């Protein structure tokens, strides 16, 4: 019947994901075990995987490092760390990842993307851009 | 005994569970946090004034029918008795009053609220 | 034309048989049976949610977000200080100060954003002519601060820098529209 | 161990049961207060972290500022957020309580409901996407997550 | 080249449903009733 | 032992409280279409205890304009209450043997409608108030229909006591000569424990949280637990009148397991209920509950007087 | 030492200080849960003039812009020096509980002030707040104050109900401050 199949498919998905140290660091971290198909892994560690046959919320998904840059996002998990090479894929801009159709190379795009900043230090701080308009008049260093 | 003891430990939970609410948190108190809600704004007048109630005949006559539960529920062992017959009348009797005053009270709209 | 929605036709054909049914309609609640049929067959569907950080909501191109101030493929800052994206602005968000750059070109020496005045509407990069800010992808830059949301022109400079790789691929894609 | 590092263990304790049971309010002004719903909706729902609504403001652990912030309506925020009992988080949604928005040059607005709240988190947009405030509201757990208070009250 | 502008296909849409459908069902009643009153009568012998 | 004994029927007893909550925010979920609490734990089976520890470590609210005693002290009463009642139910060997039990539980409800009527006129406030009257119309709705119910059909087991039904169910079922009155018996179930359709208490969007607006703390948790602890008794309640389970004398556990089962399906059904359907009007309610369900429990009690006699079916006293 | 080491400096002497979350008035308010007050000699043979926050964080705020005011003290102590007795009756009459005081010597007060501090948290009572009560405050006579730097020290029959109005019941609470018979004062 298909009580058996549906079994099994769960079989496959609790035995896709390595052992029980990679199922459990998928299943603690992320709450899902659904397997797909690796489209491209990141100059991170983001995995970026896929499976078509769901609906449209979940034919792409991401699972995420343990380590960005410093800062151990093995539980702290936030959505800037998706670069925009795959930020464009994964909301669905595209059937197109950059892996076949990958973006132009330019000499002023940054290298290594940033996750938000908005406690750390490291983080903005606004300021006037502009100089001294009204320029003050500076008195000489001798009497009379 | 043990029902004695099932309820002082029942109690002893409640109590040493609001001790720890009350002395376990931090507290910051003042004025403006401890007066009553009234969705943001504040009360135009006391909480501890008159509701009229537009039910109150209803809970008269919930009184009473509580008397009435109390007359019919010895019927578990009047029902072991030898007669069975004036057991049977008398119960006849006694719920089909009951229903008669449902009845004149419904028909003259007591059961009804005073708008 | 109209109809009536609540209005019988008429009334008054009652037998024995309609009687039983509208009587087992009450005293079984039938017409309730059927909610709770629904919210059972609801418990077997499957839900719509999705697991957000790791997967995420369909958008388009069109999609307008944070801000940013491109460049040309030289490098070249692509804004020259027309000071209209304020013009339009109908929040007074945008400000603009702008001198020569000592290299003999029109180019700003200010370009500040209070993002908590701007409304998203597009307005600026339907006006700029020469495509130099634009409302890109990125809608997660919440903050823990106010004083942060207020930008200037490093902030969308470095926007730009980190984005150009998405906001070329979406200028690519909606032109011919615009 | 170590006094300070079971300080440390409890306060990660006490800091997930705030940070996995935040109970906003029905506290929605404007038309921002449609993205909280559509967030309350089942595509991006709230109560899969454990984040459901209440209505009273003393059985609540933040406010979430939907919407235009108007001198008619600052007191009854200001008595909201003082009922509230602490612990207690603010989040300013939309650019209308950010700062005063597309109304900030108006009469009737406060240009933020930082003058009358104490704000924790700020979410931009007009609207916010739900996705947006969902992030802003997992950034405010990230920020619940690192409160470090036993600690300090160790270090005193 | 020519044009594009995302118009309908040739040949219209296909028939979109407006109309209410709450699809008339159950047993008639009478039957509820018998059912009834004889889960009742056995339950009493 | 007899602590033992009592930790074995208290404890487990709030781990079900704990972990119901849950079962009703994922059935409600997935019947709205999304799901429920799944982060915090695996599935979500740790949300509970972030729940209660969070609201134990929030400050109580003591105002000004309150009544401190009756304040303090309904909440202890509505859980002691709430945690008494599961002492006579047979399950099927009970924790104490009464030969009264349904008055002890009649009374021990009428009791517990004096910390929602207490909290709410300690509580000084609008809503509140309002709370407080609609339970008092709804307790004068639901109680004389709950006392002559019960009367009924137990006047066919010959006793109050709550371990003779199931000798009385040992071949059958009280569902079939009584469903009717298991049907009323349920909506009055409903209409005890404050649960939707019927819930008119803290009806959100009628009044704004009533007779909890003030209550914020570990209070208010002690009230949550004890309506999500008297739904699961009144569906054990049910499934031991009308619904009761195999004994088997060699097999007490197969009691226990078929109680389990019966008493989950039908809190799930309480659970169900709230996600179909709107609520009550707090005069509707009285309208129905003695237009309809009055009459025909009068009528159904004169059938079960007579019933034994014209059948020769009296029951006996022990 | 501040002096010594940083001279242009200011240094401001406040009196016992009352606000909403003071330490001071609600302290004394405080004292209700235990069913009297305790009061060394009965309150009596202690003076005390306790002066508004605000007045001292003006006070501080102009001190920080007036061109006098570099090398100088100042005594921070607001008007009508009361008594010690008589400003526990007012808060007690304010806050309408009830007043029962009674004597106690210094040092069995001074030992549960000690027992009281004996606590991890933010504590109740302690020896050295038991001193600092039970010393009178200094006549200010021989120093400039804030009338010399541009505050008028706002009188605690003024701002008391403020405070106190937390403290109060239902039956009570809805109570003006034209109730409360104010406090005899002092000049000594
Ligand atoms: C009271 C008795 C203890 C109650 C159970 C406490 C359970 C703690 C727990 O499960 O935290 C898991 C959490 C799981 O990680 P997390 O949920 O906090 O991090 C977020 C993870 N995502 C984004 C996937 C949802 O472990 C921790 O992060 C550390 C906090 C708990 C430390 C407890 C020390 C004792
Ligand atoms: C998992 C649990 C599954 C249980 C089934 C859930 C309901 C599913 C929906 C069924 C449905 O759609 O019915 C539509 C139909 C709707 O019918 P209708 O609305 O189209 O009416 C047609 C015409 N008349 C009025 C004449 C009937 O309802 C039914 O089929 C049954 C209705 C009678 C219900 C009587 C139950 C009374 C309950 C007390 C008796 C004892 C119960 C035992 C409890 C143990
Ligand atoms: C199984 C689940 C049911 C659990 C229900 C019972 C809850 C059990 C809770 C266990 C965790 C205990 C820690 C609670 C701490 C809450 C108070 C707090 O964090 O404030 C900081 C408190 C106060 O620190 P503080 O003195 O620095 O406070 C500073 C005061 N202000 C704000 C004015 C500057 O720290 C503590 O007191 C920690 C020790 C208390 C431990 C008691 C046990
Ligand atoms: C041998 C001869 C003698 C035999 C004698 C026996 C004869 C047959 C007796 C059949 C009587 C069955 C009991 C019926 C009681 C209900 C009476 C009734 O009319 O319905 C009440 C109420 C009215 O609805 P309304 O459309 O407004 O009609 C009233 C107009 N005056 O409608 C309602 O109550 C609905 C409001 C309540 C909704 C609550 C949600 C219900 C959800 C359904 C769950 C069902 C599960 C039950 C399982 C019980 C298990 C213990
Ligand atoms: C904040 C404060 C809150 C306080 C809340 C108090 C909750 C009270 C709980 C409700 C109790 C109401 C019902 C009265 C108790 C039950 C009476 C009863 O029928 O059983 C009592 C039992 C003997 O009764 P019975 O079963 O008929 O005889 C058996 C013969 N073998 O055995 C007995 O006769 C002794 C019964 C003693 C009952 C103890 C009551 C405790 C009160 C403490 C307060
Ligand atoms: S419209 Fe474009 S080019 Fe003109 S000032 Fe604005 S950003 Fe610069
Ligand atoms: S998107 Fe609209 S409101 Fe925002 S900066 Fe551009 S023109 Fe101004
Ligand atoms: S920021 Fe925009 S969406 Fe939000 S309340 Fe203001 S106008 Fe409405």
């Amino acid at each position: 019947m298909e009580l058996v199949e549906v079994l099994k498919r769960g079989v496959q998905q609790v035995t896709g994901h390595g052992g029980l140290r990679g199922l459990l660091r998928v299943f603690f971290r992320a709450n899902d075990i659904r397997i797909g198909t690796l489209v491209g892994e990141d100059k991170y560690g983001n995995k970026y995987y896929e499976d078509n046959k769901q609906f449209f919320g979940r034919h792409r998904w991401v699972i995420y490092t343990t380590e960005m840059n410093g800062k151990n996002t093995f539980w702290d998990v936030d959505g800037s760390m998706v670069p925009p090479e795959w930020h464009r894929w994964l909301h669905c801009m595209t059937d197109d990842p950059p892996t076949t159709n990958p973006p132009t190379a330019r000499k002023f795009i940054w290298t290594n993307h940033k996750f938000n900043v908005s406690a750390t230090p490291e983080q903005y701080v606004p300021y006037s851009t502009t100089r001294k308009k009204i320029h003050e008049w500076v008195p000489p260093s001798t009497p009379y | 005994m043990n029902l004695y003891t099932v309820i002082f430990i029942n109690i002893l939970l409640s109590l040493t569970l609001i001790l720890v609410a009350f002395w376990l948190p931090q507290m910051n108190l003042y004025s403006e946090k401890a007066n009553p809600y009234e969705c943001g704004f504040d009360p135009t007048s006391s909480a501890r004034l008159p509701f009229s109630m537009k039910f109150f005949l209803v809970a008269i006559t919930f009184l009473l029918f509580d008397l009435e539960i109390a007359l019919l529920l010895p019927l578990p062992w009047a029902i072991q008795t030898i007669k069975t017959s004036t057991m049977m009348i008398m119960a006849f009797i006694l719920v089909t009053i009951l229903s008669l005053g449902l009845a004149y009270e419904w028909t003259q709209k007591g059961l009804e609220w005073t708008e | 034309t109209y109809k009536y929605v609540n209005k019988k036709e008429q009334e008054s054909e009652v037998d024995m048989k309609s009687a039983t049914d509208n009587a087992a309609r009450i005293l079984m609640w039938t017409e309730l049976i059927r909610g709770l049929g629904m919210t059972l067959s609801y418990l077997f569907r499957e839900p719509a949610t999705i697991n957000y950080p790791f997967e995420k909501g369909p958008l388009s191109p069109r999609f307008r977000g944070e801000h940013a101030l491109r460049r040309y493929p030289s490098g070249e800052e692509r804004c020259i200080a027309c000071k209209l994206c304020e013009a339009i602005c109908p929040a007074q968000a945008i400000t603009i100060e702008a001198e020569p750059r000592a290299d003999g070109s029109r180019r700003t020496t200010r370009y500040d954003i209070d993002m908590t005045k701007c409304i998203y509407c597009g307005f600026c990069q339907e006006a700029c002519p020469v495509d130099a800010i634009v409302e890109g992808p990125n809608f997660e830059f919440s903050t823990e601060t106010h004083e942060e949301l207020l930008y200037n022109k490093e902030k969308l400079l470095n926007n730009g820098d980190k984005w150009e790789a998405e906001i070329a691929a979406n200028i690519q894609a909606d032109y011919l529209y615009r | 161990s170590r006094a300070e590092y079971v300080v440390t263990k409890l306060d990660d304790l006490i800091n997930w049961a705030r940070r996995s049971s935040l109970w906003p309010m029905t506290f929605g002004l404007a038309c921002c207060a449609v993205e909280m719903m559509h967030m309350a909706a089942p595509r991006y729902d709230m109560d899969r972290f454990g984040v459901v609504f209440r209505a009273s403001p003393r059985q609540a652990d933040v406010m979430i500022v939907a919407g235009t912030l108007t001198n008619k309506m600052a007191p009854a925020l200001r008595k909201v957020y003082d009922q509230m009992p602490e612990p207690r988080y603010v989040v300013s949604m939309g650019s209308c309580a950010n700062g005063g928005g597309y109304y900030h040059y108006s009469y009737s607005v406060v240009r933020g409901c930082d003058r009358i709240v104490p704000v924790d988190i700020y979410v931009p947009g007009c609207p916010p996407t739900a996705e947006a405030l969902l992030y802003g509201i997992l950034q405010l757990q990230r920020k619940i997550k690192r409160e470090q208070k036993l600690k300090i009250w160790y270090r005193r | 080249s020519k044009v594009k502008q995302d118009m309908p296909p040739p040949g219209g849409y296909g028939p979109i449903d407006y109309k209410r459908n709450l699809p008339r069902r159950g047993l008639s009643g009478y039957s509820m009733f018998a059912v009834g009153i004889g889960a009742l009568i056995f339950g009493y012998w | 032992m007899f602590f033992i004994n009592i930790l074995t029927l208290l404890v487990p007893i709030l781990i079900a409280m704990a972990f119901l909550t849950l079962v009703e925010r994922k059935i409600l979920g997935y019947m709205q279409l999304r799901k429920g609490p799944n982060i915090v734990g695996p599935y979500g089976i740790l949300q509970p205890f972030a729940d209660a520890m969070k609201l134990f470590m929030k400050e109580p609210m003591r105002p000004l304009t309150t009544s401190m005693s009756l304040f303090i002290i309904a909440p202890t009463l509505s859980l002691t209450l709430a945690l008494s009642l599961w002492v006579p139910l047979p399950m099927p060997h009970p924790l104490i043997n009464l030969n009264l039990g349904i008055l002890f539980i009649l009374a021990t409800s009428s009791l517990s409608v004096y910390s929602i009527l207490w909290s709410g006129w300690a509580s000084n406030s609008k809503y509140s108030l309002f709370g407080a009257l609609r339970a008092v119309a709804q307790t004068i709705s639901y109680e004389v229909t709950m006392a002559i119910i019960l009367l009924s059909v137990l006047l066919m087991n010959g006793s109050y006591s709550l371990q003779t039904l199931i000798t009385t169910q040992e071949h059958m079922w009280l569902l079939l000569p009584a469903w009717p009155m298991a049907m009323m018996w349920f909506i009055s179930t409903l209409a005890e424990t404050n649960r939707a359709p019927f819930d008119l208490t803290e009806g959100e969007s009628e009044l704004v949280s009533g007779f909890n607006v003030e209550y914020a703390a570990g209070p208010f948790a002690l009230f949550f637990m004890a309506e999500y602890t008297n739904i699961i008794l009144m569906n054990a309640l049910t499934t031991i009148i009308f619904l009761g389970p195999l004994y088997y004398i060699n097999l007490p556990e197969l009691y226990s397991t078929n109680f389990m089962m019966e008493a989950l399906l039908l809190s799930s059904t309480f659970l169900w209920i709230r996600a179909s359907y709107p609520r009550f009007r707090y005069d509707q309610l009285m309208h129905l509950l003695w237009k309809n369900f009055l009459p025909l429990t009068l009528a159904l009690c004169m059938w079960h007087i007579s019933l034994p006699i014209f059948t020769a079916g009296v029951p006996p006293y022990m | 030492e501040v002096r010594s080491v940083f001279p242009e400096a200011i240094i401001i002497r406040p009196s016992d200080i009352f606000g909403r979350e003071d330490r001071f008035l609600n302290h004394f308010a405080n004292y209700r849960w235990f069913l009297a007050v305790p009061l060394v000699s009965l309150g009596f043979k202690t003076v005390k003039q306790p002066v508004y926050v605000a007045d001292v964080s003006k006070g501080i705020v102009n001190a920080t812009k007036d061109p006098d005011a570099v090398g100088k003290t100042f005594a921070f102590t607001g008007p009508n020096r009361y008594l010690l007795f008589h400003l526990v009756k007012y808060i007690f009459g304010m806050t309408h509980r009830t007043f029962i005081p009674y004597p106690l010597p210094l040092f069995v007060y001074s030992w549960i002030g000690k027992l009281f501090g004996l606590s991890p948290f933010e504590p109740w009572t302690t020896k050295d707040k038991v001193e600092r009560i039970h010393i009178s405050d200094v006549m200010p006579t021989d120093l400039p104050g804030l009338e010399d730097l541009g505050v008028q020290p706002t009188p605690l029959e003024l701002k008391s109900i403020e405070v106190l109005r937390r403290h109060r019941t239902y039956r009570w609470l809805s109570s003006e401050i034209e109730e409360t018979k104010p406090a005899k004062t002092v000049n000594y």
